[PDB]
């Protein structure tokens, strides 16, 4: 029950909440396992304990699978400070390690409560005869799968050996499973319903994509006739909520070109607003030490270029539109990650556009000559443009392509704030294309 | 939760025409496939036609000629056109929806599929 | 063991017309046998029922309709309707309440058996 | 799991594996718990170890209804003999015990198994807190009704407090219902189905009626010449199954007058065999010493009368009983052993009227002091149906106990010379 779970966690994690209702629910349906779970948050919400707490919870021994042996590692040690209990059946146990935790496996009442386990080890045909006993004793409690985002070929990672951990999952039906996954799209999320061969009844818990404190816009360089002079507007107005609050957050933007961040910089010192280029060509030290400055107060807005994170930030600009709609949320994201209003705002244009095209484009050959990746970058390419350029609720645009549950932002979003402003900037847009 | 519902139901004479509606209620982002199956008392389920998201339609020669599935994933509505009926096609017709995908701002969700209560079909 | 509906088929108006309930396996005796009406988003209401020993039990509207008639040796009830409307055009469904079945072994079920449903309309 | 199931029974039962393969289904269901059970075993049969077993495996407590005090307090001394821990909540235990019990079921994790409570109590407002504590903590995890045949008046035996024990199992649902009867008529059956208010589906194990090693056929006392003649011959083809065996097992006669037992006693003497009265104006020092002398070989058929051995060769009823299950039971002492036996019946016009009277006066006796008597009334004329029926003799008393009809390719009379049953109803129906 609730206090079951509440008190588990306090013992594991020492939380004396849940990080959020969505876990809550995410859990109870675990620990239920009527059905299989498909649960998704991003990096860093706890979504791990999910699955850690019904697996102990559950007097069968739960198997879980992770791609990388550095994540596995990584988690287990996670787990061992905290007293969980957790092995790991790894090529890198030594020959009487590896001997010790097959027979640990094989032998009635695991020790174990949670065994991880790579993808490609579940195929090897040592831990067929284990599976087989657990099976056959209906000693899996859960079969939970960290980044099923891997399954699909669409996601920003594959591997093959999920296709065989669906095959596995297609094994030890009785019990249920879990789906985790950073980011998936709706495509995404069939792709990896269908592959994992899930029960069809699946309670399905991803976090919504709207934030009630962060707000969205689109800007057309074309129409605007001063570019610079907006940014610095929308720069004085972000850095200052009030008179008496004065400045306070930090700002970033982003490029594609060194250079075009180095001038963009210069250009924003010119104006006033300081802001450091911190571009890949700056040598490390330099990019690091701006980073540091751009942390505090001193910098009203840096310019991060490749890369940044920070607490709490106003705004990103983004002078060039990214190169993937999810990337491009992952970006804005970083921006008001506190609890803080802010305000996100971007620089469409046509000729960033068909640059940002062609480049992916040819990316995608490169990759094609060395396919279906190539198409998933390309779709969520289209997807960003179609977000720019959609004459429409910002957040409803940003649910629908991740595919969470519509919003109902009565405030903070521009198309429902002022749709009439929207149609005005659409036929403008229309008129200048 | 989803609920399917048929639409347009009834006997005509050889030859006729008329159309079976499925919709669906509540809250839904996008259905994968709509899957029409015919079932009649004494008669095993058989896969009729089946329409998916992209306009992509599957089905059989003879249900072809008989009838032709369309969906609309916006509208979340598939529709079985009745051109040419024909005595044979006298099966109860359930609505599946395959796939179903649904959402709230809470964030739980539901994956199974909803299938309707369906209608059949007589003719001279 | 389940329920097979059999004569189903749309008459105009004012065309009596005959469906058949018939259970499968071998059932001792069955408490009663019920019918129900159906429609599209409509729940499933009952209509009449007969019991064993000639007591059987309708509605106004029902018994206005038509008339039911089960039997625990044949093991199956029959329904027949005089003098069909458009307004009273629905599928129907089969109870089968306390359906009392078993074997030589002595393993049996107590349960309630629903079958197919059977439609019909009139013009 | 079975190992689990069998584990038990070594350890709260000593048996190898379950008497009954039919008690073995019916247990394990029970296990399952997937939902409510209805069982109908005779006397002895095991239904007690048949509910005792998943109650002990069960983790949460159990809960059994008995109609007579009596009965509890057997059940609660056998099950404290064995492994399976066991409490009685009845009011005569002293108010210190009274207390300790109710502490014991109140405080979480009861170490009880099996708690035995009298409908009048479990009506009763003292047990309903504690009940409530329990539903609370859903402790609870089965209900069994044993003799559930009380709740439904037509049953040989009546409990007015069944009918609020089918609200009882209506609180703490999740919990399957086990209702166990000793014979369970079909009416009878639906009647505690309906009344005990036991979910729709219900897996139901009922004893079949018929035996291979029995027989059953009426000789009608019209159709032949002399049924004295008729009865010594069938003791005699009884008592022998081969002619080298000789002289085996005992006989049974019954009546309803004990003048008329004696009578018959009598008679059987006259003829040669040796009988004995055992009737009720036979003093009782003489009713045990003519029971014991049936028990040897000495007396090859002995004329039992009310009054009832490891191996009896028949039953034989010179006045048919007044109950069809009163009918079935007197043939159940016969064949009991694994050896053949056979049953005949002395149904006749005269002895028809004579019955009839009989049911009509306990019936107006009855009234005196509804559906019980109406029962008796229906299990009369069943009884007098099975003597006049045109069929299988084991698939009538099986109709009667509604269960499955019997396969009975040898040893039912009709089967054997269908053709001699048509012609010797047709002699009858001439007769009469
Ligand atoms: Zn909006
Ligand atoms: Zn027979």
């Amino acid at each position: 029950p609730e206090r079951r779970v509440r008190s588990t966690l306090k013992k594991v994690f020492g939380f004396d909440s849940f990080k959020t209702p969505l876990q809550e629910s995410a859990t109870m349906a675990v620990v239920k396992g009527n059905k299989d779970v498909f649960v998704c948050m991003p990096t860093g919400a706890g979504k791990s304990l999910c699955y850690q707490l019904p697996a102990l919870l559950a007097k069968g021994i739960t198997i879980v699978v992770s791609p990388l042996i550095a994540l596995i590692q990584d988690q287990v040690d996670h787990l061992l400070t905290l007293k969980v209990r957790v092995s790991s059946l790894n090529s890198k146990l030594s020959a009487q390690e590896r001997k010790e935790l097959l027979a640990d496996l094989e032998r009635e009442k695991p020790q174990t409560k949670i065994l991880y386990i790579t993808p490609e080890m579940a195929a090897s045909s040592s831990f067929q005869p284990t599976l087989n006993s657990l099976v056959s004793r209906h000693l899996l409690s859960y079969l939970v799968v960290d980044e099923a985002h891997c399954v699909s070929q669409w996601g920003h990672d594959f591997r093959p050996d999920y296709l065989r951990l669906g095959a596995l999952r297609s094994r030890l039906g009785h019990a249920p499973c879990v789906a985790l996954t950073a980011t998936a799209t709706p495509q995404v999320q069939e792709d990896v319903f269908a592959a994992l061969h899930l029960k069809k009844p699946v309670a399905i818990f991803k976090t919504p994509c709207f934030r009630a404190n962060l707000f969205y816009d689109v800007q057309f360089k074309e129409l605007i006739s001063d570019p610079y002079g907006n940014l610095k507007d929308f720069c004085l107005k972000a850095l200052g909520q009030e008179a008496d609050k004065g400045l306070s957050g930090c700002g970033i933007v982003y490029c594609r070109t060194r250079e075009a961040c180095e001038q963009l910089a210069i250009e924003l010192s010119c104006r006033g607003v300081n802001a450091k280029a911190y571009h890949a060509g700056l040598k490390a030290s330099e990019r690091t030490l701006v980073q540091n400055d751009w942390m505090e107060e001193k910098v009203p807005v840096i310019v991060a270029t490749i890369s940044f994170d920070k607490a709490n930030v106003r705004f990103v600009a983004h002078w060039n539109i990214a190169k993937s709609m999810a990337g491009y949320y992952q970006e804005s994201g970083r921006a008001g990650r506190d609890g803080k209003p802010s305000w996100c705002r971007l620089y469409y244009s046509r000729n960033d556009r068909d640059q940002v095209s062609f480049l992916i484009r040819k990316e995608v050959a490169k990759l094609q000559e060395k396919k279906a990746s190539d198409k998933a970058t390309i779709m969520a390419f289209d997807a960003l443009v179609t977000f720019c350029e959609e004459l429409g609720c910002r957040h409803a645009a940003i649910a629908k392509y991740f595919g969470d549950a519509l919003p109902a932002c009565a405030k903070g979003c521009d198309h429902c704030q002022n749709p009439t402003a929207v149609r005005r900037r659409l036929e403008a847009l229309e008129r200048s294309s | 939760q989803v609920q399917l519902v048929e639409n347009g139901g009834g006997c005509v004479k050889a030859g006729g025409s008329l159309r079976l509606s499925c919709a669906a209620s509540g809250s839904i982002f996008s259905i994968n496939r709509m899957t029409w199956y015919r079932q009649a008392p004494g008669k095993e389920r058989e896969w009729v036609a089946a329409i998916t998201s992209g306009g992509s339609t599957n089905y059989a020669d003879s249900v072809k000629g008989r009838f032709t599935i369309s969906r609309d994933n916006a509208e979340n509505t598939v529709y079985l056109q009745m051109n040419s009926l024909k005595p044979e096609d006298t099966a109860v017709y359930y609505c599946e929806a395959y796939g179903t995908y649904t959402l709230a701002p809470t964030g739980e969700g539901e994956y199974d599929d909803y299938w309707g209560q369906g209608t059949q079909v007589m003719v001279s």
